[PDB]
């Protein structure tokens, strides 16, 4: 029962930190947003401005 | 998010449980009947909703997020238990069972060992994988401490014990597996292998042949000494424990210690030792009294299992008589139903019902028989008790409170000796010297003697209490043994009654049954004449 | 063989709950992969109306 038990614990403890990398990973790779269409169509906008 | 195990949660790891191992459908499960229980990883934060399971005899909690444990003292009677691989950081509020033996404590916070003196018969704990600092921490729970630190530990609190495992500790990471061969050896293959290593063997001096052989000899002295306790009990005189304290309880004797403390000692001393030995030879021979009466008792139920097997293997005979009886009867039944002649199968069937009512009588005859003996026997009995082992006791306990009373007169009247010299003493002193350090106690002892009536009348008073209160412990062994056997007597009597109603509740249930179904085998036949019209 | 017969028994048991978890872990680990999964393939979709712009 104990060696089992402790198996367990091994394999909660591996899936978890598979699970933390995988949020780590994906949510650096998120951290660049949408900012930069907001940037090119304030840049749209400002250009036409300019041409008017 | 913090839980916590509710009765919808109680009922739902109920259903998971039965289910785990297919048990029987019952959502009326009754709460006070509950043996084991599982709570397979519900993430438990804290233990709470339980009250009422003095019977549990499984549980389990492995896989939660527990911490503490406290409140454990109303379950008493726990014998599987599992809560390892939590936040556990301490062990206590489980020094009310005795009765677990599996205790699962691994990997936890746990660093401190204590608890468990209560239940020294667990067999089974699991510890390791924890922070544990030292080793020699698990040697307090089997009577061996290393040398040099002053233990009062000289009685060992942990025999049976041999499951346990702390593999993982802190320390057990340093100087590889000595500290397995340190502890063992104050501490099951593993155990001989290690204990044929020379330096295992060598470092210590309390082994474990010499372990279990003064183990052996220490159980039967704990077995000699419960059997004089129950023996001195089963006298009655145990109440008469307090008799040598009663000074102690009586204050006036320590005032009059004063006046002369080294022949007031002598004198008790004296008093007590002899008071002591008469009391010894008085619950000796209450006691050869009471256990001629315990054979008497038991002697009494040997006769009445012997009567009473003589009384059902009659019965069992009888009943079997009437059972060929009755397979005759079917037999012969079913053989003229093929036949049809319905008039001498019912007459048979009459002739079967009147021996029924028949055998009904002579089983009320045959428990009327056992009534007249049991009744005898025990007025017999009772009688022979009254006649002897009863007046032996009452003689016994007379002789012995008139001899304590012999012992505490002789006693009064060396106290009056004493007084009455120490009084003249006193007079023919104060006549010389009339200044000395204004002494408190030579003081103390001026007022005792000057009011030489004064100290007559406590005396006299101290031994009337002493007297009184002797007399009132006597009087209540007497009461003690006039109760104890009433008890026997009445449960016996009592017991008896149920018996026999019983016996005859089962008597009328057998003649039922038998009328019953010769009704139904009549009206069967009976009725088969009503196709033919 | 009685003790056989619970080792196997409870064998039994916690090799199910060792499959079982198993399982599970690797459904909810391919669920949330999917999730950013998806979600990067539709902004991969996105980026050309910026590329376009």
């Amino acid at each position: 029962e104990e060696r089992k038990n402790l198996h367990i614990n091994e394999l909660m403890n591996n899936h978890e930190k598979a699970f933390a990398e995988l949020k780590k990973y994906y949510n650096d790779i998120t951290a660049e947003n949408l900012n930069l269409i907001k940037a090119h169509k304030e840049k749209i906008a400002q250009i036409y401005a300019n041409i008017q | 998010d913090p839980r916590v195990i509710n009765e919808q949660l109680i009922l739902d790891a109920v259903k998971q449980f039965n289910q785990e191992n297919n048990k029987i459908t019952t959502e009326n499960i009754i709460l006070q009947q509950l043996r084991q229980l599982q709570l397979s990883f519900k993430n438990i934060l804290k233990i709470q909703h339980l009250q009422g399971l003095e019977r549990l005899e499984k549980l389990q909690l492995d896989n939660n997020i527990i911490e503490k444990i406290e409140n454990i003292d109303h379950l008493v009677n726990l014998k599987w238990l599992d809560l390892s691989f939590n936040c556990i950081k301490k062990i206590e509020g489980l020094d009310k069972l005795k009765e677990l033996t599996d205790l699962s404590l691994f990997n936890n916070y746990i660093e401190k060992i204590e608890g468990l003196h209560n239940n020294t018969k667990l067999n089974v704990f699991s510890i390791g994988n924890n922070r544990l600092k030292s080793y020699e921490e698990i040697t307090l729970y089997f009577g061996y401490k290393p040398r040099g630190e002053e233990g009062t530990n000289d009685r060992p609190e942990f025999k049976r014990l041999q499951v346990l495992n702390v593999s993982g500790n802190p320390f057990t990471k340093d100087k590889e597996n000595e500290y397995k061969n340190h502890i063992i050896c104050a501490i099951e293959g593993d155990r001989q292998l290690i204990r044929q290593d020379e330096q295992i063997s060598n470092s210590y001096n309390f082994t474990t042949t010499d372990y279990y052989q003064q183990m052996q000899a220490q159980e039967q002295k704990e077995e000699m000494d419960r059997q004089t306790l129950k023996k001195k009990k089963d006298a009655r005189m145990d109440i008469l424990d307090n008799l040598k304290d009663e000074y102690l309880k009586i204050e006036d004797l320590q005032r009059v210690k004063i006046i002369k403390p080294n022949q007031i000692n002598e004198e008790i001393e004296k008093y007590c030792g002899k008071i002591n030995d008469h009391v010894v030879e008085m619950q000796a021979a209450v006691i050869q009294k009471h256990q001629l009466i315990l054979q008497e008792m038991s002697k009494t139920e040997v006769s009445y299992k012997e009567q009473e097997a003589l009384h059902e293997k009659e019965t069992l005979q009888i009943l079997k008589e009437f059972e060929h009886e009755k397979k005759v009867e079917f037999r012969n039944w079913e053989k003229e139903a093929a036949n049809g002649d319905a008039k001498k199968e019912e007459s048979r069937l009459k002739t079967l019902l009147q021996k029924t009512t028949s055998l009904k009588n002579k089983l009320m005859d045959i428990e009327i028989q056992l009534v007249e003996e049991l009744e005898a026997i025990f007025t017999d009995y009772d009688t022979k008790k009254k006649e002897t082992a009863w007046k032996d006791i009452e003689e016994i306990i007379v002789l012995g409170q008139k001899k304590i009373e012999e012992e505490n007169v002789k006693f009064y009247s060396n106290l009056n000796v004493i007084k009455n010299k120490e009084e003249a003493n006193y007079n023919s002193t104060q006549q010389q010297q009339l200044e000395e350090e204004n002494n408190e106690e030579d003081d103390e002892k001026a007022s005792l003697l000057e009011n030489k009536e004064q100290l007559a009348q406590m005396i006299g008073n101290i031994k009337e209490t002493l007297i009184d209160s002797h007399t009132k412990i006597i009087l209540s062994a007497q009461m003690e043994l006039q109760k104890d056997l009433a008890e026997y007597a009445k449960q016996q009597k009592n017991k008896m009654y149920e018996r026999n109603r019983k016996n005859i509740s089962q008597i009328i249930a057998q003649i039922d049954a038998y009328q019953t179904e010769i009704n139904e085998k009549l009206k069967q036949g009976d009725d088969e004449s009503d196709h033919e019209n | 063989e009685a003790r056989a017969a619970m080792i196997k028994q409870l064998e039994d048991n916690k090799n199910q709950k060792i499959a079982e978890i198993i399982k599970e872990h690797t459904q909810k680990y391919n669920d949330i992969k999917n999730y950013y999964s998806e979600i990067t393939a539709t902004n991969l979709d996105y980026r050309k109306t910026l590329k376009n712009e």
